[PDB]
């Protein structure tokens, strides 16, 4: 619920994601005090996130996992500005996610074919609820083995499109909220090796 | 009190030996920030050329023990920009290298990479342990990989 | 003795091993609550595991080191039914 709230600017200092708890729910790690908590916020214009409340993170320091930073060209202690983000102000009717796309990637490798449903489920199961843009980097663990996804391209639809018009995007600037019914594509990961 | 003196060569011996004991003990971005200040105070000099020479692969070996690879990256790009001699440098390929070993968290090519570096440049102690932390920083990355 | 027991099922998370200890001693480390001491359970009635006390995890979880997960194909988090086993019948 957004009807209400700030989108101050607010200057936070990136710091080492706190345990990898927070690292795998994909969520910006944030004081208290800074920000509320499952809430969407947009850092350089660009970059979307879910807060997180973490009592380790002091206030004035935001909080990234190695990912999200590699991702924004962050370094450790590195200011940036950081706003609350509001998609259906933003994108107003391409809010939801028609097709999302994800590079999926692995020394410990497995050749076997890996059926794209259960990564969707428990990608989505992780994640639900959160905005995403193409091109971000996620740490995911899957039948004990770790995986970095790579979100490729995202298709933004509005909630009431029978027929997907919107042109699959590869541009930063379309978001949407994940969803069950969601198109969800994989293919190979950042390391080729996943087949 | 060297700085306070006015005495460059003094002070930058002791901001040697000292970013060097505490990097040795695990206390890398002081470290790497006393080598920041060793490279700004003996840059420009052409007697300290090569001491700079080793300053910038100093501060990115620190940085990288501190889990930072953007920090060695910037590091290893200012001692290109800025010092023409370390640009051409082995101490610069073994800093690249080394930045892309821990990129790719390939431990073998990090132990090779510094297997070529004692080939024809024996190697310090100093930069074994850190070396050796960066590897086992790898491993405790391992680690948390289950 | 495992005579007698509580079989009825429990809903249980999927959680990193409690340290390498607990993972070396091969034993579903459980709360005193949960069910009793050295006793065999099973889980989706395929896989069994020997109760151990611990203090560590709170009683409605149960713990797993990655061999185990590897097994079962399982994911972190995720949720499985326990119940008491009995090899001898």
């Amino acid at each position: 619920d957004m009807t209400n709230m700030d989108t101050r600017t607010r200057h936070l200092k990136v710091s080492n994601c706190p345990n990898n708890s927070y690292a795998l729910a994909n969520v910006a790690a944030v004081s208290p005090n800074d920000f509320p908590n499952n809430i969407y916020i947009i850092i350089d214009n660009l970059f979307v996130f879910t807060t997180r409340h973490s009592n380790d993170i002091p206030p004035g320091t935001i909080g990234f996992n190695g990912n999200q930073r590699t991702w924004g060209g962050w370094s450790l202690n590195q200011d940036v500005q950081a706003k609350a983000f509001d998609l259906f102000k933003y994108s107003g009717k391409q809010s939801y996610l028609g097709s999302i796309d994800i590079d999926i990637s692995f020394g410990k490798a497995v050749s076997t074919v890996f059926d794209q449903d259960e990564l969707a489920k428990q990608f989505v199961r992780c994640y639900e609820s959160q905005i995403f843009s193409p091109t971000q980097y996620l740490i995911m663990e899957f039948q004990g083995h770790f995986f970095d996804l790579k979100i490729r391209n995202v298709q933004a639809i509005d909630l009431g499109d029978i027929e997907p018009t919107s042109a699959v995007a590869t541009g930063i600037e379309t978001k949407g909220i994940l969803t069950k019914q969601t198109q969800i594509n994989f293919f190979k990961g950042r390391d080729g090796l996943v087949n | 009190w060297y700085a306070q003196d006015q005495s460059v060569a003094l002070s930058n011996k002791c901001f040697i030996k000292c970013a060097d004991l505490k990097a040795l003990d695990g206390q890398y971005i002081e470290a790497s920030d006393i080598y920041s200040k060793l490279i700004k105070s003996s840059m420009g000099n052409r007697l300290s050329q090569w001491s700079l020479k080793d300053y910038f692969l100093k501060k990115g070996l620190c940085q990288l023990a501190a889990t930072d690879a953007v920090a060695a990256a910037r590091t290893l790009q200012e001692g290109q920009s800025e010092d023409p001699n370390f640009a051409d440098s082995r101490e610069s390929n073994f800093l690249k290298s080394l930045i892309d070993a821990v990129n790719e968290g390939d431990s073998e090519q990090l132990s090779e990479h510094c297997k070529e570096f004692d080939n024809f440049m024996r190697l310090d102690k100093w930069k074994i342990t850190i070396l050796n932390k960066i590897k086992e920083s790898i491993q405790q990355q391992e680690d948390d990989l289950l």
